[PDB]
């Protein structure tokens, strides 16, 4: 499973 | 510190909030409000203070004291694509990704970027090639959302992406079949995503422009109706058929096309449907017949303990397609 985070 | 964060989906049709908590996770509260027009435009938040007030209503309705949140960007704001890179230390990989991503991003690297390896990095040596999933968004898209959350008194811990967050409530079930190829479709109001997996590992994601709005708009056109009224007509009826037939055909073609391009560049046994656009009456059967993939609705709530004295299992089930993403975001909020 993929966990991304585009928080700066 | 270790917070249990809420899950929030800023949807184009509905703004949805889910609270989960406990050590095996349990549903505590949920709320949904229709999204007021003009607040979101093409993946951006055009009215952040007005969104902040809407999100405040949700927190009041849910009756929550929690003020940390995981939310998600619109699929129209994010570019998702895999990219081959050699394994390097982590800081070095970042620069390599940013360098490679530069070519695929139709605006100045102004971008926020993240990535995750499609296969475990520990299983390969330095310098060998690994596929990573890269996500990229305009800094402006991110800023609209953080400004919305700030007005609402919320602190974001993760800004996730919907095609994967929608999968979190299915993941234990997809891990049961580690070698089976599964398709998961989320038909939303603003986009449809497709994700192709083996077990619980994504293999590919594709986002289509076609979605629930297109069905409403064809009913609207065919009967000079307002959107809300075309929308209500869509829900109760589902001749309607004649108005929505070209949308059905076009969606079917776009989904056959995506699957054919998966098969060329990399094919589904079973699949799942999420998102409210997936509830159009009979759609599941149509798509099953037409794509040659057994496509089923699925209940995301099974991922979570549900107290029968506080929620009706029957009602939960009914709204499970719309709530898969907000529930995944809430599961993320309580990780690990
Ligand atoms: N029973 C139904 N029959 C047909 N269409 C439906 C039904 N229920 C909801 N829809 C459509 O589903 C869509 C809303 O679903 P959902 O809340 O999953 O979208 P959303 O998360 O707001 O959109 P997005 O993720 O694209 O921003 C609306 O387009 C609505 O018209
Ligand atoms: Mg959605």
């Amino acid at each position: 499973m993929i966990r991304l985070n585009l928080l700066p | 510190p270790r917070v249990e964060a809420l899950g929030l989906e800023i949807g184009a049709s509905a703004l949805k909030l889910v609270e989960v908590s406990g050590n095996p996770p349990a549903l505590k509260a949920l709320a949904s409000r229709p999204t007021p027009p003009g607040l979101l435009m093409e993946g951006m938040v055009a009215e952040p203070a007005a969104l902040a007030q809407e999100i405040k209503e949700l927190l009041l309705e849910a009756r929550t004291r929690k003020r940390y949140v995981v939310t998600a960007l619109s699929n129209l704001a994010v570019i998702l694509r895999p990219i081959q890179v050699p394994k390097m230390p982590l800081k070095e990989m970042e620069e390599a990704v940013r360098w490679e991503a530069e070519r695929y991003i139709p605006f100045p690297i102004e971008v926020v970027l993240d990535f995750a390896p499609l296969t475990p990095l520990s299983e390969v040596q330095e310098g060998e090639q690994v596929q990573v999933m890269v996500a990229a968004a305009r800094q402006e898209a991110v800023a609209g959302v953080l400004e919305a959350l700030r007005g609402a008194g919320l602190v974001p811990v993760v800004l996730d992406v919907k095609p994967f967050a929608g999968l979190y409530p299915l993941e234990a079930r997809l891990a049961e079949e580690p070698d089976r190829v599964f398709l998961v479709l989320d038909i939303g109001a603003e986009s449809t995503s497709l994700v192709l997996l083996r077990g619980d590992k994504p293999l590919a994601v594709r986002v289509l422009t076609l979605s629930g709005k297109d069905f409403t708009e064809a009913i609207a056109r065919s009967f000079n109706l307002d959107l809300l009224a075309a929308e209500e007509v869509k829900r109760t009826y589902g001749r309607i058929y004649d108005a929505i037939r070209p949308v059905l055909v076009e969606l079917t073609q776009e989904l056959r096309r995506s699957l054919e391009f998966f098969r060329i560049q990399l094919s589904p046994e079973v699949g799942y449907l999420l998102g409210g656009g997936s509830k159009l009456r009979g759609l599941a059967s149509l798509l099953t017949d037409t794509l040659g993939v057994n496509l089923e609705p699925v209940n995301p709530w099974e991922a979570v303990a549900v107290d029968p004295k506080r929620f009706e299992s029957e009602q939960l089930q009914e709204i499970g397609p719309e709530f898969a993403v907000a529930l995944g975001l809430a599961l993320r909020g309580v990780e690990p």
